[PDB]
C-alpha cells in the first residue's frame, strides 16, 4: 500500500551518481513501448483492484 | 555491491533495451522482405545501423568487467557473447579493409557471368541458366565448359583477396588469443567451468575424424554403385577404378548426389510416393496444408499458438505488382511475435518445407523466458535438428495414409524401401565426406599447415581420397576452385551442416524408443507420442543457459558425438549395398585422371 513517484536514479556502485547517467547509475523509469503486434502475454491489461 | 551484482544490474537494462531494439530492427527487415520498396531499404538500413551502434556502445561499456569475478555460470555467459572484441582490436584501417574485402567478395560472387562461345551477347548468370544446366543437363561438353568458365572467371578475381583475407583473419585470431581462424569458428562448441562436461576446440577435430572413419565404409559402397550406374551412361569417360570427373557429380561442386537419382535408380518401374496430385484433386490450399501441419503438431503434445502468427505473417504469394522474396523465412521478432513467410504453391515440397519452419518457430518460442543474449540454441546444431527430423518423419507412408493423401490400398513392398533409402543416401550420406574434407582444408589453410604455393596442390589429394573426385582439366595455383562457393565468399563456417546432419539422426533413436515404434528407422512416426513431445520440449526449452553437452545427455545420455544412429538408419540398406557391389571394385584409384 505504498506509491513511489520519486525519479531519483538508483546507485549500483560506490561512487556517487552526481545526477548524470553513466556507469552504475541508470534512470529508474522505463517505458512500456507497446505495439499492436505484441504477443498474448505481453499485450496491455487494465488492472483494477 | 559485488561485481556480480553490478553485472546483473547492467545486464537487466541491456536485455530490456536490446529486446525492443532488435524487435524494431526485425520489423524493419520484415517490412522490406514482404514489400520491396525504396523506403523500406532506408528503414532497414537505419534500423541496422542503430542496432549496431547500440551493441557496440554496450560492449564498450561492459568491457570494464573482468570475466574472472562472475560466478553462477550464467551472467558470465552473456558477458562472453557481449564483449566479442573480434576485429575491433586492430586499427580502423584494417577494419574498413576487411569490410571492403567482404563487400568485393560478395559482389564478385554475385556478378558471376558466363558467356557462351562464339557469341559475346548471350551471357548467363548462376541462375536460371547455369543452375539448370548443372542440375539437369547431362552433356559432357556443356558441363565441362560451364565448370571451367565458372572456376576460371571467378577464382582469379578473388585469389589475392583470398590471400589477404586469410592473412588478416590469422592476424585477428592472433590478436584475439586464438591459434587460428579455424579455432575461432570452432569456439562455439567450447564448454568450460562445468565439472565432468568441459569441451575443447582441439578435441572436435579428433571427434569428427573418428566419426568420418567409422562412416567411411558406408560411403565407398555408394560411390562404387554410383560409378557402376554412370558406366552405363558415359562408357568412355570414367575409368573402371579411377575417380569420378568433377563436372559429372550431378552439379557444379558435387556437394549433393541427389541430381543423379533419375539415372542411378535400381528400379525405374516403381514410382516414388508423391501425393501432390492427390492434394490437387481434393483442392488442397495453403490454409489446408497449414491446418494439417497443425493437426500433426498437436498430436505430440505441443501447446497452442497465438493468433498473431495468422494475422500478421503472410502465407500466400501476392504476385501482381507487389514483389517480395519467396525464400522460406521464420522471423522471431521477440516479445511474443512470431511470423513465417512462404510462397506456397501446390507441391508436396512446400508441404515438407513447412514442417521445418513451423517446428522451427516452435523451438523459437520455447526459450522466450530466457535472457535476450541467450535466446538461441546451446550450439549451432540444436536450432532445428528436431525441426528437420519432424519433416523427415512426416514423409513416412503411415502418416501419409492416415491424413487421406494416400489411399489405404497402398500395399507396402520392400521395393519401395530400398528406393527411398537410396534417395535419402543421395542427399545425406554422399555429402558427408565432401563437407568433412572442405572443412579440413579450410582449417588447414587458416592454421597455415598448407603452404601458400600449394593451396591447390594439396587440395586435389583429398578430392582423390576423401571424396573420390578427380578434376577433368589440370589447374595450377593461379586458379582458386574453393572460392566459387557461397559460404567461402561470405565467411561462413561449413561444418554446421555436417554437425546438424550428425545431430538429426542421433535424436531419432530416442524419439522412436520413446514412441515404441517397431520396424525400420526411416519408417518411424512420432505421431500420437506425446511422451516423446514432452521429452523433446524439455530440451527445446533450455535455450542457451545450459551447455550443449548437458542437452545432448538429456536426450540419449551421452557426452560425445554418436554415429551408431547413422548406421541404424541405413542398416538394411548397407547389407543390400554389400550385394550388388560384389562384382565391382569398391573404391577408387588416385593415379589416373581423365585428362591423362
Ligand atoms: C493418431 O491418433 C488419431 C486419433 O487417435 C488417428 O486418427 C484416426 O485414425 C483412424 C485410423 O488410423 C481413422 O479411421 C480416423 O478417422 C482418424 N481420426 C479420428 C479417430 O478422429 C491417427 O490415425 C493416429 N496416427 C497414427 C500415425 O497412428
Ligand atoms: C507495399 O509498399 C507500397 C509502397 O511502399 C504500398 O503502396 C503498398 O500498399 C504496400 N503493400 C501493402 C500490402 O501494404
Ligand atoms: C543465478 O542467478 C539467478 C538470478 O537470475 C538466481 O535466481 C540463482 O539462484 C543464481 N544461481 C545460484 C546457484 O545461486
Ligand atoms: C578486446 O576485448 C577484450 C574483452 O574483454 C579485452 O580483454 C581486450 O583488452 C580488448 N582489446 C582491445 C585492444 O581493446
Ligand atoms: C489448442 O490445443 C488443444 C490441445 O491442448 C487442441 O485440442 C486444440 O484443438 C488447439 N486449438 C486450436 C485452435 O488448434
Ligand atoms: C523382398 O522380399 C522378398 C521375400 O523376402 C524377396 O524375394 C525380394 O527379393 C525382396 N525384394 C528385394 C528388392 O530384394
Ligand atoms: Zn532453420
Amino acid at each position: 500500500f505504498e506509491r513511489d513517484i520519486s525519479t531519483e536514479i538508483y546507485q549500483a556502485g560506490n561512487k556517487p551518481c552526481n545526477g548524470v547517467a553513466g556507469f552504475n547509475c541508470y534512470f529508474p523509469l522505463r517505458s512500456y513501448s507497446f505495439r499492436p503486434t505484441y504477443g498474448v502475454g505481453h499485450q496491455p491489461y487494465r488492472v483494477v483492484v | 555491491s559485488t561485481i556480480e551484482e553490478q553485472a546483473k544490474t547492467f545486464l537487466d537494462k541491456f536485455n530490456h533495451e536490446a529486446e525492443d531494439l532488435f524487435y524494431q530492427s526485425s520489423l524493419a527487415s520484415w517490412n522490406y522482405n514482404t514489400n520491396i520498396t525504396e523506403e523500406n531499404v532506408q528503414n532497414m538500413n537505419n534500423a541496422g545501423d542503430k542496432w549496431s551502434a547500440f551493441l557496440k556502445e554496450q560492449s564498450t561499456l561492459a568491457q570494464m568487467y573482468p570475466l574472472q569475478e562472475i560466478q553462477n555460470l550464467t551472467v558470465k555467459l552473456q558477458l562472453q557473447a557481449l564483449q566479442q572484441n573480434g576485429s575491433s582490436v586492430l586499427s580502423e584501417d584494417k577494419s574498413k579493409r576487411l569490410n571492403t574485402i567482404l563487400n568485393t567478395m560478395s559482389t564478385i560472387y554475385s556478378t558471376g557471368k558466363v558467356c557462351n562461345p562464339d557469341n559475346p551477347q548471350e551471357c548467363l548468370l548462376l541462375e536460371p541458366g547455369l543452375n539448370e544446366i548443372m542440375a539437369n543437363s547431362l552433356d559432357y561438353n556443356e558441363r565441362l565448359w560451364a565448370w571451367e568458365s565458372w572456376r576460371s572467371e571467378v577464382g582469379k578475381q578473388l585469389r589475392p583477396l583470398y590471400e589477404e583475407y586469410v592473412v588478416l583473419k590469422n592476424e585477428m585470431a592472433r590478436a584475439n588469443h586464438y591459434e587460428d581462424y579455424g579455432d575461432y569458428w570452432r569456439g562455439d562448441y567450447e564448454v568450460n567451468g562445468v565439472d565432468g562436461y568441459d569441451y575443447s576446440r582441439g578435441q572436435l577435430i579428433e571427434d569428427v575424424e573418428h566419426t568420418f572413419e567409422e562412416i567411411k565404409p558406408l560411403y565407398e559402397h555408394l560411390h562404387a554403385y554410383v560409378r557402376a550406374k554412370l558406366m552405363n551412361a558415359y562408357p568412355s569417360y570414367i575409368s573402371p577404378i579411377g575417380c569420378l570427373p568433377a563436372h559429372l557429380l550431378g552439379d557444379m561442386w558435387g556437394r549433393f548426389w541427389t541430381n543423379l537419382y533419375s539415372l542411378t535408380v535400381p528400379f525405374g518401374q516403381k514410382p516414388n510416393i508423391d501425393v501432390t496430385d492427390a492434394m490437387v484433386d481434393q483442392a488442397w490450399d495453403a490454409q489446408r496444408i497449414f491446418k494439417e501441419a497443425e493437426k500433426f503438431f498437436v498430436s505430440v503434445g505441443l501447446p497452442n499458438m497465438t493468433q498473431g502468427f495468422w494475422e500478421n505473417s503472410m502465407l500466400t504469394d501476392p504476385g501482381n505488382v507487389q514483389k517480395a522474396v519467396c525464400h522460406p523465412t521464420a522471423w522471431d521478432l521477440g516479445k511474443g511475435d512470431f511470423r513465417i513467410l512462404m510462397c506456397t504453391k501446390v507441391t508436396m515440397d512446400d508441404f515438407l518445407t513447412a514442417h521445418h519452419e513451423m517446428g522451427h518457430i516452435q523451438y523459437d518460442m520455447a526459450y522466450a523466458a530466457q535472457p535476450f543474449l541467450l535466446r538461441n540454441g546451446a550450439n549451432e546444431g540444436f536450432h532445428e535438428a528436431v525441426g528437420e527430423i519432424m519433416s523427415l518423419s512426416a514423409a513416412t507412408p503411415k502418416h501419409l495414409k492416415s491424413i487421406g493423401l494416400l489411399s489405404p490400398d497402398f500395399q507396402e513392398d520392400n521395393e519401395t524401401e530400398i528406393n527411398f533409402l537410396l534417395k535419402q543416401a543421395l542427399t545425406i550420406v554422399g555429402t558427408l565426406p565432401f563437407t568433412y574434407m572442405l572443412e579440413k582444408w579450410r582449417w588447414m589453410v587458416f592454421k597455415g599447415e598448407i603452404p601458400k604455393d600449394q593451396w591447390m596442390k594439396k587440395w586435389w589429394e583429398m578430392k582423390r581420397e576423401i571424396v573420390g573426385v578427380v578434376e577433368p582439366v589440370p589447374h595450377d595455383e593461379t586458379y582458386c576452385d574453393p572460392a566459387s562457393l557461397f559460404h567461402v565468399s561470405n565467411d561462413y563456417s561449413f561444418i554446421r551442416y555436417y554437425t546438424r546432419t550428425l545431430y538429426q539422426f542421433q535424436f531419432q533413436e530416442a524419439l522412436c524408443q520413446a514412441a515404441k515404434h517397431e520396424g525400420p528407422l526411416h519408417k518411424c512416426d512420432i505421431s500420437n507420442s506425446t511422451e516423446a513431445g514432452q521429452k523433446l520440449f524439455n530440451m527445446l526449452r533450455l535455450g542457451k543457459s545450459e551447455p550443449w553437452t548437458l542437452a545432448l545427455e538429456n536426450v540419449v545420455g551421452a557426452k560425445n558425438m554418436n554415429v551408431r544412429p547413422l548406421l541404424n538408419y541405413f542398416e538394411p540398406l548397407f547389407t543390400w549395398l554389400k550385394d550388388q557391389n560384389k562384382n565391382s571394385f569398391v573404391g577408387w584409384s588416385t593415379d589416373w585422371s581423365p585428362y591423362a
